[PDB]
């Protein structure tokens, strides 16, 4: 049963979350299969070779055996072996980028909400086309020697913006809106400190990094399709201060045609809430709501 | 014979300290790839009249540092310290010519807070100006042993385990002196 | 609900603890059972004395039977 | 005397200083009387143990 | 103290190839070239046991057998005086003291209790170094 | 002739060993008991600078003469007092050293029989040894 | 043959027996006493901090803790429970017995023995001493990610103090691994080659080495984290690269540093084992080839809890990881033959030394998962973890420190705990162990974080918390038997008169009396193998051992 062996894995809603479900099953079942070996072996000793009592003389004082040493020194590093390779496979796929995605998503993690911006949408189709890089914000960050190659550590300039974002609050959680079907770009840049974007139906996270170029960090990653519609809770799973647990956000997906139209709403002037409800979605978000202010029940 | 207890604990704990150098190394390399061109960047102008002329100093003070060792293990308790207070003294030179060029640099607009090359240099040339404090330190102490009692094999055995932290000093500062001022 | 989450956090681990100790205290340890003056003395003979003050002519004694 | 001082160099409320004192005042004076009086009395025993074995 | 070198030696072994390996895997493979803070460490690592080595092989070639070294050796072998060891000292905690001193005026940034602590340790250090060489009072 | 695990040592100690899970002292008497007898000893004999001993075993045929050889094991035998108690003969004797004599020991010797003897009847072995050495340390003046 | 003997051994010394010796001893068998009871008084303190995180995070909301302070709450419960109780364990059992297994009657440098103590107690109750603030102590965990904790972010003096606190710790565990190493080298008994000591202080040696490597180095990072909050430097500046050159010192530490608290009571369980097995210790050669290749391969494997940040070679440390495999489950399987065709009478230090291998294992799979990073994508900063660690972590130092302390006990004492105690603490912790941790592996999976204070109704993370808090206040509770078989043992205890409690110890240590002497040592054995002991003790087996060697 995939249900039980999964050890509570969501099932996936991405072609690479259920190529990683599959070697997550396999493992464990690799795994469970060692451990029950090495249990019953120490079981055992534990109940046969205990001291019986009418056993006078000392038992055989043997310490070493060569034959069996080499033996069981090879069977591990073949099992190993073997789950190198498949891991190899695994994540050439999941980190696998398509050179001509037709959904970007820039996303922006501070202290501590998320910042979802639509920075091209081109599908492959071509039944929409977007471009929403707004390079007259961008450069207003420009600060200039400078501490760091002639920058200041205020530059933000690594920051990206979009005309068409949603935003998070206190009172409400962001949802992020994305087309079933269609191959989805992340481009995670943070602000201050270090975020975690994770949806545990993508079965798969990053860390959000501020200044990721400097740091040498690949920021992006792709994911094929999404195969199926719904509401999917996301968490910030990078210790990040205070209200590291009260960041989360929701991932909404539709169908394209209902992308599409929602586009439309927010290039009017719609906010999400009222987007949302124009495509005959939940103005709010339903696998999350936000957390009470109240710093507790004493206060 | 007898393996030396102090010098292997001094050895084993000599290796340790490379370690801590590793960190400040790995601080002015990872800074040096992101500069993009300007290493060090403006206005920082580090010249080779001043910081030669030191090195070479503390180069010395290695080879009198090791001529009081043969000393020491010849018994000469007052040749071993008349080789230690010249080393002292030329070690102390190091210190002076070091703070000399940092007070000349700060004037430049180079700085800790100023620039992130500040921040690299200084904590790596700083963190070693400081062993070479911990180590004149260790002489004056070493020195004031050497009239407390008579000259035996233990004293003999302090003077050249304190050689070996002399030693790896002048090493530091090598790598350092050839990473910073012609590593560019 | 709320009490039912109290009552197993605060009343299964002193359960356990009751259970468990039950188990183990209640048997016999390996110290030896307490002589008895009609039993005979088939323990070796036994020797005591105090150690101060800090470090044979015999001045005399007393008897006695019970 | 120095509490408030104490207080914004070394980073304690000052509330705090004013009840640790409060409660130091008679619960650090019976920690110091039991630590000095075995100290003085473990002293003895340190010069004891020269004089029955030397140094 | 053959076996005492090997084993520096069998590591140094490991770290060199780790480091040239991971230095060469990196400016070829990973983003933005050699990997500084993580090979440095890797470098200077086989460092650590290469002084311990050579000076452990140096130290092996001069001495020959000891009692610990000889595969059948004798207890009567090592019979004499292993050499001095401290009885007794309050000094150490007094260093303690100091250095923490020190760090509590470095941690809240006080610049008169760094500058005692550094005079503490200096005085605490000086006392455990001439402990056992200060002379009888001449009175 | 050495038990099973113990060995001879190089200076002439004995290095036993005991099987794990077992004692290696196994005193036929609670562990409490027996520390209120050491407090009576070792407090009964700081009291009046006379070691104090206790004997359980057998004492032969006569018992005056038994426990005089046994005193000898006790260290220091001219200042040491030793009260022996067979618990299958159903005698007590008391012998005490030189140094003792002089001292109010014979005034306390039969107080500590009689004492001893009176919690005998009881079944109490431990707790007559603790009153016979409470009594027989009280009424012995230091040095 | 009568010999005069006290009715029980004397429960404590007279006044004035210990509070000058506390400060001024250079004796390594004080010393490590003082490290068990310190060790432990921070295991109490750590325990209770997990104790209100566990109770916060029973039902959904903020009952009785804020965000802030459950932020401080883990951040110092992994401070303590892994530097000032894990690491100075590792030296608290090693300045017990590693002179008195080497023959040796002190260690190098007795003076640097005790500074290390005294440095290691101060320097730990600096960064506890963060929680009288009224900010408080650090909120930023254990790994102390940058810039988080920067000046900016991190403006606090309990910051500032936990960074001071671990330098002065750091420093007395540098000078405790060099004194392992000079006394391994210098002060072996004539007789004891190296390949002749007793696995645990091969163990010893061998952890010392991997100090020299890993603390120095957070040493250094920690200092240049000082001067970024204090002099405005540029160490660890985002746009300077500071976020990866931070992380990658602070795991090329934290790596081995794990194994720094894991070699040493895998060398500890490695002295049990034979003993109560009335059998050789299986593949000696071969488990201390399998300890140099885990010391070895613990340097190259830092970046593995680096998968999440999507800037490391990833086929590099997988592979590498994936290597350190092998060596432990060696170890395993040589244990495992160990009580192989034995006599196992499953005493206290035996009971707890199978409870390591049944739980470490469980937590050594889950580490084979985290090793691949497709794998790790999901499961990463996650309750996966916080599982995976606590069947690690709680598997030895926990576990193997019981084992040894049940073990090693009467010999520093002349007493014996108590069996009857003892088995009820051990399965009292065994059922609240895997209680408490067995339900947080589908936590993690589900969709949970770690370092989180609060989670709502309907994430559905409800029922298993509360079972996970269940079984954490069996843990709890479970302290108070060991507490009260310490303290009554301890002067009520049951005498040990025999050199060996056990019968059938190994190693040099149960060659001497209850408790050793001030010099370990009033004679010494010839030493021909690696149990020197047991053929001293049973002269009769020392044909039988050479001929029985070989399978
Ligand atoms: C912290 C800051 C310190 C503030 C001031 C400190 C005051 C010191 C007071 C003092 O003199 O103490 C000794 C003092 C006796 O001094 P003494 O007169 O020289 O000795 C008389 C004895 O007869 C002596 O008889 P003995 O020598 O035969 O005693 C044997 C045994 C006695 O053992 C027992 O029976 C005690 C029960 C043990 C506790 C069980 C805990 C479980 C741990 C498991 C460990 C496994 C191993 O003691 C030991 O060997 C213990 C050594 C380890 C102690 C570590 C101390 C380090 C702290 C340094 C600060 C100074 O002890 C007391 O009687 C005080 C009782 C109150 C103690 C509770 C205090 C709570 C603090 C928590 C401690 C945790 C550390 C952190
Ligand atoms: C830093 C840690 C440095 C200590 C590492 C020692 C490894 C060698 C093992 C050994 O032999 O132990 C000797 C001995 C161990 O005691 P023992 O058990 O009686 O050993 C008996 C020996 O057989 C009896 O042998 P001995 O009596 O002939 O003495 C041997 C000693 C000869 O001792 C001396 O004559 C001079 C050593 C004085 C220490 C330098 C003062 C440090 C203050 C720095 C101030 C500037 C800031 O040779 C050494 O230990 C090599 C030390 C070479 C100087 C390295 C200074 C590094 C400081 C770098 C600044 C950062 O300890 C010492 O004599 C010196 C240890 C210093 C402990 C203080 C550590 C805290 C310092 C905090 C600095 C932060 C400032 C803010
Ligand atoms: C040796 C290592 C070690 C040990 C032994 C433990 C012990 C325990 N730990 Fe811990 N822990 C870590 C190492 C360890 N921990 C590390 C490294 C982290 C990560 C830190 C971080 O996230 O940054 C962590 C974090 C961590 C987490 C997840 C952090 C998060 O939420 O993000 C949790 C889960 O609740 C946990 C729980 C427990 C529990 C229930 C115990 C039980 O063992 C504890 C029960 C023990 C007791 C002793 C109970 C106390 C009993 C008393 C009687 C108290 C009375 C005391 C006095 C009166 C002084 N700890
Ligand atoms: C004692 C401490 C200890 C030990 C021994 C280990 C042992 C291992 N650990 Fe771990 N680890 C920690 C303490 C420890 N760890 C801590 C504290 C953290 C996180 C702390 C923090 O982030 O705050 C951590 C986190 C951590 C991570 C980072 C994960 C993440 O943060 O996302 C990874 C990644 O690979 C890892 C893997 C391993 C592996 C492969 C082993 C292996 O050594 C285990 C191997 C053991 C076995 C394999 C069992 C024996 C083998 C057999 C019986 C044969 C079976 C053969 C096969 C299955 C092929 N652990
Ligand atoms: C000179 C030393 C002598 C010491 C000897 C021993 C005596 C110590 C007794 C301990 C006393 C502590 C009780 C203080 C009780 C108290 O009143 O304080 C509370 C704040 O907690 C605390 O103090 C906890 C800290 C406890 C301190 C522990 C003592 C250790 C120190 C003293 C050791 C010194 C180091 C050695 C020095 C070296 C020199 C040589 C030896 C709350 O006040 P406040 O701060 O207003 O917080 C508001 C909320 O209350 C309110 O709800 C709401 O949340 C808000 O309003 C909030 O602001
Ligand atoms: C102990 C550390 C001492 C404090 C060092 C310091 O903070 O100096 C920094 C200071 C920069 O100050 P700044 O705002 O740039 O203005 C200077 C105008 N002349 O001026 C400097 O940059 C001087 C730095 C000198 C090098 C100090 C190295 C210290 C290493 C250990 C830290
Ligand atoms: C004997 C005093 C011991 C410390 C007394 C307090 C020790 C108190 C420990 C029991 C009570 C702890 C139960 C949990 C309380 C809580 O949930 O927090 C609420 C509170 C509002 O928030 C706090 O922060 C509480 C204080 C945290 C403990 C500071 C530890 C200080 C470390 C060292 C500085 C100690 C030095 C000892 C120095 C000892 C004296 C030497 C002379
Ligand atoms: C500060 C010295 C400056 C001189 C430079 C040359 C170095 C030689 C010093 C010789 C000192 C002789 C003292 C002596 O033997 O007396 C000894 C006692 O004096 C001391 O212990 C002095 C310790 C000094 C500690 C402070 C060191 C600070 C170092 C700062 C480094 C920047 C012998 O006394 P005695 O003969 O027993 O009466
Ligand atoms: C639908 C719920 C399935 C739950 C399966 C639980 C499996 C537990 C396996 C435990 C293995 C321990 C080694
Ligand atoms: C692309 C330039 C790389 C420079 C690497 C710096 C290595 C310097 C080592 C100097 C060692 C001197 C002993
Ligand atoms: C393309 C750059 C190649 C750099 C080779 C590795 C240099 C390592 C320098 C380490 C210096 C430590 C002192
Ligand atoms: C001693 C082992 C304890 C293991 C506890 C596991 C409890 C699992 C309960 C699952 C309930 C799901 C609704
Ligand atoms: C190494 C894998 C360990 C898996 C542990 C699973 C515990 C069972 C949890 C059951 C929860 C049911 C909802
Ligand atoms: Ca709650
Ligand atoms: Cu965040
Ligand atoms: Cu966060
Ligand atoms: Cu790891
Ligand atoms: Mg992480």
């Amino acid at each position: 049963w995939s249900d039980a062996l999964a050890l509570g894995w969501p099932t996936g809603i991405t072609p690479e979350a259920k190529l990683n479900r599959e070697l997550w099953i396999g493992s464990v079942i690799a795994s469970f299969a060692v451990g029950a070996i090495v249990w019953g072996l120490i079981f055992w000793t534990s109940a046969f070779h205990r001291k019986k009592a009418t056993d006078t003389e000392l038992p055989r004082q043997f310490g070493y055996n060569m034959p069996l040493e080499l033996t069981l020194t090879v069977i591990p590093f073949l099992i190993i072996s073997v789950l190198f390779y498949f891991t190899v496979v695994v994540q050439e796929r999941m980190m696998h980028k398509d050179p001509n995605p037709e959904v970007v998503i820039d996303v922006t993690a501070f202290q501590w909400n998320w910042k979802f911006g639509y920075q091209k949408i081109a599908f492959a189709d071509g039944s929409f086309d977007y471009d929403g890089a707004d390079p007259e914000r961008k450069e207003a960050m420009t600060s200039r020697v400078g501490p760091i190659r002639g920058m200041t550590p205020e530059d933000r300039t690594y920051l990206n913006f979009d005309k068409i974002e949603t935003l998070g609050t206190s009172s409400e959680i962001p949802v992020l809106v994305l087309p079933a079907g269609k191959r989805i770009e992340f481009v995670l840049n943070s602000a201050d400190v270090i975020h975690g974007f994770w949806v545990p139906e993508f079965l798969f996270k990053r860390d959000v990094l501020p200044e990721p170029k400097a740091n040498n960090s690949d920021n992006v990653f792709q994911v094929s399709e999404i195969q199926q519609t719904g509401a999917f809770v996301g968490r910030c799973t990078e210790m990040c201060g205070t209200f590291h647990a009260m960041m989360n956000f929701e991932v909404r997906v539709v169908e394209p045609n209902d992308f599409k139209a929602y586009i439309d709403q927010r290039n009017a002037g719609k906010t999400n809430a009222e987007a949302l409800a124009a495509i005959n979605q939940p103005p709010l978000a339903i696998t999350t709501e936000p957390f009470e202010s109240r710093r507790g029940e004493l206060v | 014979n007898r393996p030396n207890m102090v010098s292997v604990g001094t050895i084993v704990w000599l290796s340790s300290e490379l370690m801590f150098f590793a960190g400040l190394f790995a601080m002015y390399f990872t800074a040096r790839a992101q500069a993009g061109g300007a290493w060090p960047p403006e206005p920082t102008e580090l010249n080779l009249a001043l910081a030669v002329p030191v090195t070479l100093v503390l180069i010395a003070s290695s080879f009198t540092c090791q001529m009081g060792v043969f000393a020491a293990e010849r018994g000469d308790v007052f040749g071993l310290r008349r080789w230690y207070v010249i080393t002292f003294l030329m070690g102390l030179f190091f210190v002076l010519g070091q703070g000399y060029e940092y007070i000349h640099l700060v004037e430049h607009g180079t700085t800790i807070p100023g620039s992130a090359y500040g921040s690299v240099f200084y904590l790596a040339t700083g963190f070693h100006g400081l062993h070479v404090i911990g180590g004149l330190v260790a002489f004056v102490l070493l020195l004031a042993r050497t009239k407390m009692s008579k000259f035996t094999p233990a004293q003999a055995t302090a003077a050249i385990v304190v050689s070996y932290y002399w030693h790896f000093v002048d090493i530091v500062w090598i790598a350092l002196f050839a990473t910073i001022y012609f590593v560019r | 609900s709320t009490a039912l989450t109290h009552g197993l956090i605060g009343g299964v681990p002193l359960v356990l603890f009751a259970v468990l100790a039950l188990i183990f205290l209640t048997r016999k340890g390996p110290h030896p059972d307490t002589y008895k003056m009609s039993d005979p003395w088939t323990h070796a003979p036994i020797l005591w004395a105090a150690e101060e003050p800090r470090e044979v002519v015999i001045g005399g004694g007393a008897s006695g039977k019970w | 005397c120095m509490n408030d001082i104490i207080a914004l160099k070394f980073h304690i409320s000052l509330n705090a200083t004013t009840w640790i004192g409060r409660i130091g005042m008679v619960v650090l004076p019976a920690i110091v009387y039991f630590v000095a009086y075995r100290w003085a009395i473990s002293l003895q025993r340190s010069d004891r143990e020269v004089l029955e074995h030397g140094v | 103290m053959h076996i005492e070198a090997r084993l520096f030696e069998i590591l140094t072994a490991f770290f060199a190839l780790a480091a040239v390996v991971y230095a060469v895997l990196t400016a070829m493979f990973a983003t933005g070239g050699v990997e500084w803070a993580g090979t440095t460490a890797l470098v200077l690592t086989t460092g650590l046991t290469l002084i311990t080595g050579t000076f452990f092989r140096f130290v092996a070639r001069r001495l020959d057998t000891r009692p610990e070294d000889y595969e059948d050796a004798e207890i009567s072998d090592g019979a004499g005086e292993l050499g001095f060891f401290a009885p007794h000292s309050w000094w150490p905690i007094l260093i303690s003291l100091s250095f923490s001193t020190a760090a509590v005026g470095a941690a809240l940034w006080l610049p008169w209790l760094i500058a005692a602590g550094v005079a503490f340790v200096i005085t605490s250090v000086c006392g455990l170094v001439f402990e056992y060489y200060w002379g009888p009072e001449k009175h | 002739d050495l038990p099973y695990g113990s060995a001879l040592t190089s200076s002439g100690r004995i290095s036993a060993v005991t099987e794990p899970g077992e004692l290696s002292v196994h005193y036929p008497f609670p562990t409490m008991d027996l520390v209120v007898l050491d407090d009576a000893l070792k407090y009964g004999s700081r009291a009046a600078k006379a070691r104090f001993a206790v004997y359980i075993g057998p004492l032969g045929a006569d018992t005056a003469a038994t426990a005089r050889e046994i005193l000898a094991n006790v260290p220091t035998p001219e200042n040491a007092v030793l009260l022996a108690v067979s618990p299958d003969q159903r005698a007590i004797e008391v012998v005490y050293g030189a140094d003792v004599k002089g001292r109010g020991i014979e005034s306390a010797a039969p107080l500590g029989v009689s004492a001893a003897a009176a919690s005998f009847k009881e079944g109490n072995l431990i707790d007559g040894l603790i009153s016979a050495v409470r009594v027989m340390s009280a009424g012995v003046s230091p040095a | 043959e009568l010999e005069a003997r006290r009715p029980f051994p004397e429960r404590m010394g007279p006044k004035g027996n210990l509070i000058y010796k506390l400060i001024t001893t250079t004796d390594h068998k004080l010393i490590g006493i003082m490290y068990c009871v310190v060790c432990f008084a921070f295991f109490l303190v750590g325990g209770l901090m997990a104790l209100f995180m566990r109770t916060e995070l029973a039902m959904p909301g903020l009952q009785f803790l804020s965000n802030e302070q459950f932020n401080q709450l883990f951040t110092m419960h992994g401070t303590v429970m892994l530097l000032f109780y894990a690491t100075p364990i590792v030296f608290g059992f090693a300045n017990l017995v590693l002179p008195l297994q080497i023959g040796a009657p002190d260690v190098a440098f007795p003076r640097l023995n005790a500074l290390s103590f005294w440095l290691f107690l101060f320097g730990a109750l600096i960064a506890i001493a963060g929680f009288i603030t009224p900010g408080g102590a650090a909120d930023f965990g254990w790994t102390a990610y940058s810039p988080l904790t920067d000046a900016i972010h991190s403006p606090g003096a309990g910051g500032d103090l936990w960074i001071m606190g671990l330098a002065v710790g750091g420093l007395g565990t540098i000078l405790g691994g060099v004194n392992m190493i000079t006394t391994v080298v210098c002060m072996r008994a004539p007789g004891m080659t190296m390949f002749r000591m007793p696995i645990f202080t091969w163990n010893i040696l061998v952890t010392s080495i991997l100090v020299l490597i890993a603390f120095p180095i957070l040493t250094a990072a920690l200092f240049g984290l000082a001067a970024d909050r204090h002099l405005g430097a540029h160490i660890y500046d985002p746009a300077n690269g500071g976020v990866l050159l931070w992380q990658h010192l602070f795991w090329f530490f934290g790596h081995p540093e794990v194994y720094i608290i894991a070699l040493p009571f895998f060398g500890i369980v490695s002295e049990i084992f034979p003993v109560f097995s009335r059998k050789p210790i299986f593949g000696y050669t071969t488990l201390i080839y399998a300890t140099l290749a885990i010391a070895a391969l613990s340097v190259a494997v830092w970046a593995h809890h680096m998968y999440a940040t999507g800037a490391v070679l990833l086929p590099f440390f997988s592979f590498m990881t994936f290597l350190i495999a092998v060596p432990t489950g060696i170890k395993f399987f040589n244990w495992i033959g160990t009580m192989w065709k034995g006599q196992l009478t499953f005493e206290t230090p035996m009971l707890f030394s199978v409870g390591f291998l049944i739980t470490f294992l469980l937590g050594g799979l889950s580490g084979v998962l985290l090793a691949s990073p497709p794998l790790d994508f999901h499961v990463t900063d996650s309750y996966f973890v916080i599982a995976h660690f606590h069947y690690v972590l709680f598997g030895t130092i926990v576990f193997a420190t019981y084992a040894g302390i049940y073990f090693w006990f009467p010999k520093m004492t002349g007493r014996l705990l108590d069996e009857r105690l003892g088995k009820l603490h051990f399965w009292l912790t065994f059922i609240g162990f895997h209680t408490t941790f067995l339900v947080q592996h589908w936590l993690g999976d589900e969709g949970m974080p770690r370092r989180y204070a609060d989670y709502l109704p309907t994430d559905g993370f409800t029922t298993l918390n509360v079972i996970s808090t269940v079984g954490a206040f069996i843990l709890g509770v479970s302290m108070l038997p060991f507490v009260w078989n310490v303290f009554k043992s301890w002067r009520y205890g049951e005498p040990v008169t025999v050199d060996d409690p056990w019968g059938y110890g190994n190693s040099l240590e149960w060659a001497t009396s209850c408790p050793p002497p001030r010099h370990n040592f009033t004679e010494l054995p010839r030493i021909r193998s690696e149990r020197p002991a047991f053929e001293l003790h049973y002269p009769h087996m020392v044909e039988r051992m050479r001929a029985e060697a070989h399978v």
